[PDB]
């Protein structure tokens, strides 16, 4: 289901309890986070592929969301329904 | 003819008592107009002295208020400054002017040629 | 009447902000464009629009379609954009502009109308008289337009 | 395309045109001004007004305190020539970005060519300018020049923040009233706003900032230009036209002072406040006043005063009344052109209406009351720009209304101090010997808004004869941006009325303003005996002042009032034992942690109930925390709301007074079938009206009534929320400094990210609440008001069809034939009922639009949304950060994002 294929991230935090992560919507792992501090991110967000020795690698990527709250499931499923363009057919990878 | 205006007044008197300056006015009634006082001390801009208006009502700038009344005499047609407990600081050329609150040349306005004044 | 809109099939055009008052054919210099009749029975004729597809199979128009925009006068006239983005009936087929045709999730019976990313829309009054412009600059409401047959 | 096409600077000469020395009507003398005409008509005159009014002169604070809630006093301000440079420059500005809205271009030209008719002559055969519509234009060459002038900007009287239009009167004649319109002269000024508070907004931006937000000028002139626009068409509602409210009850406010005219200009549920019978009553009325201005003009047979013609003259008016001119060039006024031009200038130009075009936080009513006045500078663009007003584009001041937060954008704001005391009007509310009385003293504007019943009149009682030829009133469709479109396309902005050439008036221009009637000072300090505590007792316990001492929690409300260190509380007895325990330095992090999710956990608790139908959620602490009804648990809440219905939640039931309602008389024709059977026609369609007139005076008993209280309730559940954040850091604050400066160093704290946090989870309690009380209002409309309409229209439905059936059964002779298909068009007809659909009679109640808030939530919480657009990679966010792109970086042709 993976494998070369779109799939679509989404990672919450709560600060007062956990990190989520979900795939294409559903939830699949959750770490506790509480014991964390003050956390002081970069002025600037970073696409690029940092410390990768495949020399042929490489990603697609689209769509990319930053949300001041943490996502809930509703939310998340709405989200992905709505960016997977229902209007348009797929191939087996996930392009029109 | 046209626009006239003539002042007269001596101005001298050491600090100091009293003067009464004169405004000859032709080509216009001077009633039906409103009229301004301004006087240019050597080496300096006008300030604006006084001002008077149709209906006979007269207001007075900062400088000499409760020292000048201004004032009218509509059958010769003249304008009257009547000044007191004049000081140094009030040396200068005084010119009757055209305008209400005159405080500069302006084209259209007619003026005076000036009267002297040394306290 | 939310019925699929088809290709070669006789509409008269509604702008949703004037919902009762149809397009109108109107000659300015000895050239003509389209406006809606403001003066109460001023008597300008309904003008009568056909949808055409660049293929002869199409039959039902569909979100993102490329379409060409007829009328019936004397002859056929078709539908090309002005230096001023004022809309204008011509006589050549070949010059006419092709138009993307897509609607809005929300309203049901309404279409848009697209060239190069410039929508259509009603102009402000003018003659007076309000004429079919492609700008981006209006009202969101005034780039809805519906077909009745 | 710019309004004002100089830009103008004080110290600028005198040019005797567009800048000069000017005398405006006046009692008696009155000394020259500076002014500036910014556009045909219209002038700016950069000075405090101590001129229009001479018997209020003085700039100083008055002896008793002006009865309203926020008001400001300095007498030196614009007293400089740079004041003035800057009032100009602002006045200006805001001017433009009226103007730069499609609404404001057609407010500001309908202003213009608003010329205030020549109503002067007492011959009818010669029309005359009248003299107060005038001023004098001193030129540099002494000469002054007649002008005639629809509008005058100047600065404020003794209260720099209360804004009204003046203008002059006539021996006889009502100017603003009688459809003539005279010159307005505005007080306002651009240096200073209004701070207020809004919870209402979190539900499609849950991160709107903390505390008080500013009144966008623009907004506030719009509102005096909208009156200004009244007077000048003479359509002004009558000043003695007030909404009168009951003061008498504890809870009631002292009094209030609103006028019809307020309401009208401010639109959206304030106008509403006003029933159909009484907006009928005005248009009627002002139309037969344009009426008469048709026959004044109709038998006017030359001009005076001018070297314009008659012709032109009289067109002028007519381009301003929208008068029908036949073949002859005789006068009249066609109803549908004046319905839609009357219809313009009161429901199109309103404040709620300009708020929607500028996009700004503004209050949504008059109820919610300016709580504090701000200085402000608007002239430099890196502050204030005509397309965005305070909220700057492409930056955080973009997001959630920033702009206006006076303090996320604390640099544009500075907090003056109210002239309003503390406490100078208020009711004084004492419990009894819960020990002896506990007073507290409560604002005016903290009590509860509740409108007198003669304030909503209705004829619904009346009988009306049903006839062949009786026709119906149209559907009146309701103001929306479309209809608004169809306004703005179909207006015509070529003609502006020239400036002309009139006769010399008198160097003095003699005139007094319009009298305004006097209002008594309403009572101060009533007191109240009490036998159990009220609400306003329980939100008062929820305070405390600023010290050093450390405050502890309680669920007595009795302790918190009788101790300053006590503050009481609605969370669980968990919550204060934990929030008031003496805390170890090692465990302090993780003690404030655990108090943030308790307070968020509590704070967002929605009970779900699956019992009853228009109450989806309930929020239980709302009991506690406003002592809604009584007793204890807040499981007696959530009990009493399922079993009583939300009648529990207002602080008085209101009186929904609905009659007999007056039955239909038909007149019979004798022999003719075509007109017996249109009879009966109209009386079935004048039913349905009967139906929709029953439902709209239900819905504005219920706007005015009920929606208020819950109002209310909403405001000061947000109130108590802030209240328990305080209190809660206040605690936290008063442990942190309890230690020594090394555990101190040991333990990052920053109070202001843990405000931020308990600001985020006091919205999404707002969220909850506001739809609970939304649910509930409508809930108390559905089941506790329409219902009494529904049962006085079904008898109503029986005594028609008795008519109906007796009409046709007497006519059978010229109805034969016909008999029986109408006996089932009656008994069909009469049999249903006419559902009510509240959506049809407001604005916020569409099922889409609830849909439409939740698409909104997500997209005001992306702070980076990254799109392929037109030929970049750019951020659709409000932010819109830069994107910087490497030149291997590759995109899909097919889909480029
Ligand atoms: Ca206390
Ligand atoms: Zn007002």
């Amino acid at each position: 289901d993976y494998i070369n294929r779109w799939i679509f991230v989404t990672i919450t935090n709560n600060r007062l309890n956990n990190s989520k992560i979900y795939i294409n919507g559903r939830l699949i792992d959750q770490k506790p986070i509480s014991n964390l501090g003050n956390i002081h991110a970069s002025n600037n967000i970073m696409f690029k592929l940092d410390g990768c020795r495949d020399t042929h690698r490489y990603i697609w990527i689209k769509y990319f969301n930053l949300f001041d709250k943490e996502l809930n499931e509703k939310e998340i499923k709405d989200l992905y329904d709505n960016q997977s363009n229902s209007g348009i057919l797929k191939d087996f990878w996930g392009d029109y | 003819s046209q626009v006239q205006l003539v002042e007269s007044g001596g101005g001298l008197v050491q600090p100091g008592g009293s003067l009464r300056l004169s405004c000859a006015a032709s080509g216009f009634t001077l009633g039906s107009r409103y009229m301004s006082w301004v006087r240019q001390a050597p080496g300096e801009g006008f300030e604006w002295v006084s001002s008077i208006e149709p209906s006979g009502t007269a207001w007075d700038g900062d400088s000499a208020k409760g020292r000048f009344t201004t004032s009218r005499d509509d059958a010769k047609n003249t304008l009257y400054l009547q000044m007191s407990n004049l000081q140094p600081e009030d040396t200068g050329v005084y010119y009757c002017a055209t305008g209400y609150r005159t405080d500069t040349r302006i084209p259209g306005g007619s003026w005076g040629q000036g009267t002297q004044v040394t306290v | 009447n939310e019925e699929r809109l088809e290709y070669n099939k006789t509409y008269q055009l509604y702008n949703y902000v004037f919902s009762d008052k149809p397009i109108c054919e109107v000659k300015q210099n000895n050239n003509i464009y389209l406006t809606i009749n403001n003066t109460n029975n001023l008597n300008l004729q309904a003008s009568k629009f056909k949808l055409l597809s660049i293929n002869p199979n199409k039959q039902y128009v569909q979100k993102l379609d490329e379409v060409i925009i007829s009328v019936l006068d004397n002859m056929e006239k078709y539908i090309d954009i002005s230096e001023d983005n004022r809309l204008q009936l011509i006589d050549n087929k070949n010059n006419a502009k092709k138009m993307i045709i897509s609607n809005d999730i929300f309203i049901s019976n309404c279409l848009t109308l697209s060239y190069n990313g410039k929508y259509i829309c009603l102009s402000m009054k003018d003659e007076n008289h309000n004429w079919m412009i492609c700008n981006n600059d209006m009202s969101k409401y005034l780039y809805l337009w519906s077909f009745k047959p | 395309m710019p309004f004002v096409n100089k830009q103008f600077n004080y110290k600028d000469p005198v040019n005797g045109v567009d800048i000069a020395y000017i005398k405006i009507p006046n009692a008696g003398q009155m000394q020259p001004v500076k002014a500036f005409k910014i556009h045909n008509k219209i002038w700016v005159i950069p000075e405090r007004d101590t001129f229009t009014n001479p018997e209020e002169g003085d700039l100083n604070p008055p002896p008793e305190a002006k009865q309203v809630p926020v008001s400001y006093y300095d007498s030196t301000y614009l007293s400089t020539d740079n004041e003035k440079d800057n009032y100009l420059k602002g006045v200006t500005k805001l001017f433009e970005r009226i103007y730069s809205t499609d609404l404001g271009r057609m407010l500001l030209t309908s202003i213009v060519r608003g010329i205030p008719f020549w109503g002067g002559s007492t011959i009818d055969t010669e029309l005359k300018v009248i003299d107060t519509n005038c001023i004098n234009v001193i030129q540099p060459d002494g000469s002054y020049r007649s002008e005639e002038l629809n509008l005058v900007i100047i600065g404020p009287s003794a209260d720099i923040i209360q804004f009204e239009c003046k203008s002059f009167g006539h021996e006889v004649l009502n100017l603003t009233r009688n459809g003539y319109g005279s010159t307005q002269y505005i007080r306002f000024s651009p240096d200073f706003t209004f701070g207020f508070e809004e919870s209402l907004e979190v539900d499609t931006n849950p991160l709107l900032g903390a505390g008080k937000f500013a009144t966008d000028p623009a907004v506030t002139l719009a509102h005096q230009l909208i009156h200004a626009g009244h007077r000048l068409y003479g359509i002004a509602i009558n000043p003695n036209r007030v909404f009168k409210v009951n003061t008498n009850a504890y809870y009631e406010m002292s009094g209030l002072e609103v006028s019809f005219e307020e309401l009208r200009t401010f639109g959206g549920h304030d106008a509403k406040f006003i029933d159909s019978l009484q907006e009928n009553e005005f248009r009627l009325y002002y139309y037969n006043k344009f009426k008469d201005i048709a026959s004044t003009l109709n038998k006017a047979k030359s001009i005076v005063g001018t070297t314009a013609s008659l012709q032109y003259m009289k067109n002028v008016f007519k381009e301003k009344y929208l008068l029908s001119e036949d073949t002859s060039g005789k006068f009249s006024v066609d109803k549908l052109k004046f319905d839609k031009l009357y219809k313009m200038l009161t429901e199109i130009y309103t404040e709620d209406n300009f708020v929607k075009f500028f996009k700004v936080l503004n209050a949504k009513t008059f109820l919610n009351f300016d709580k504090a006045v701000f200085k402000i500078n608007i002239v430099p663009k890196v502050n204030y720009t005509i397309y965005d007003g305070f909220n700057l584009r492409n930056t955080n001041l973009a997001a959630n209304f920033n702009g206006q937060n006076t303090e996320i954008n604390n640099m544009n704001f500075t907090k003056l101090k109210n002239f309003t005391g503390l406490f100078e009007f208020y009711k004084l509310l004492c419990v009894r010997g819960i020990l002896n009385d506990l007073c507290i003293k409560v604002n005016n504007w903290d009590l509860f808004f509740s409108p007198s019943e003669d304030n909503f009149t209705n004829d619904l009682n009346k009988g009306e004869e049903i006839t062949s030829d009786t026709n119906i009133e149209a559907a009146e469709e309701n103001i929306s941006l479309d209809l608004i479109q169809q306004y703005y396309l179909t207006f015509n902005f070529d003609n502006e009325p020239e400036n002309i050439s009139i006769e010399n008036l008198s160097s003095d221009i003699i005139g007094q303003l319009e009298l305004m009637p006097n209002i008594e000072r309403f009572p101060n300090g009533k007191k109240y005996e009490l036998d159990k505590y009220t609400m306003f007792h329980y939100l008062r316990a929820q305070e405390f002042e600023h010290g050093k001492s450390r405050i502890a929690l309680t669920n007595s409300v009795n302790e918190a009032l009788l101790n300053p260190s006590r503050v009481y509380t609605f969370f669980s007895s968990d919550y204060v034992k934990k929030v008031n325990k003496a805390t170890e330095a090692a465990m302090f992090l993780g003690w404030v942690e655990q108090l943030v999710y308790d307070f968020t956990d509590e704070t967002s608790e929605v009970s779900t109930t699956d019992k009853i139908a228009d109450i989806t959620i309930i929020i239980p602490y709302i009991g506690p925390a406003l002592n809604i009804g009584n007793m204890l648990y807040k499981d007696d809440f959530v009990g009493a709301l399922i079993f009583s219905g939300a009648v529990i939640l207002l602080e008085f039931i209101p009186e929904i007074a609905i009659p007999v309602l007056g039955t239909f008389a038909l007149v019979s024709y004798i022999a003719n079938k075509v007109l017996t059977v249109q009879t009966i026609d109209n009386a079935l369609s004048k039913r349905n009206e009967k139906w929709d007139e029953v439902y709209k005076y239900i819905v504005t008993n219920w706007l005015a009534k009920v929606n208020t209280q819950i109002d209310l309730i909403r405001k000061k559940m947000k109130e108590a929320l802030e209240n328990q954040a305080e209190a809660t850091k206040a605690i936290i604050n008063y442990q942190y400094n309890q230690y020594t400066e090394e555990e101190k160093n040991n333990i990052n704290f920053n109070i202001d990210d843990l405000s931020s946090k308990l600001n985020e989870s006091i919205n999404k309690a707002m969220i909850n609440i506001n739809k609970f009380l939304n649910q509930c209002s409508v809930s108390y409309l559905m089941n506790s008001m329409i219902p009494y309409g529904v049962k006085r229209l079904e008898d109503f439905d029986a005594s028609l069809k008795d008519a109906l059936l007796k009409y046709i059964y007497d006519n059978r002779g010229t109805l034969i034939g016909q008999v029986d298909r109408l006996k089932d068009k009656v008994n069909n007809t009469l049999s249903t009922d006419i559902p009510f659909q509240l959506s049809k009679y407001v604005d916020n109640q569409r099922l889409l639009s609830t849909f439409t808030e939740y698409i909104k939530n997500i997209i005001n919480t992306s702070i980076l949304n990254l799109r392929y657009e037109s030929n970049h990679l750019i951020d659709l966010s409000r932010y819109a950060s830069k994107i910087n792109i490497g030149s291997k970086v590759n995109f899909d042709p097919i889909d480029k994002n």
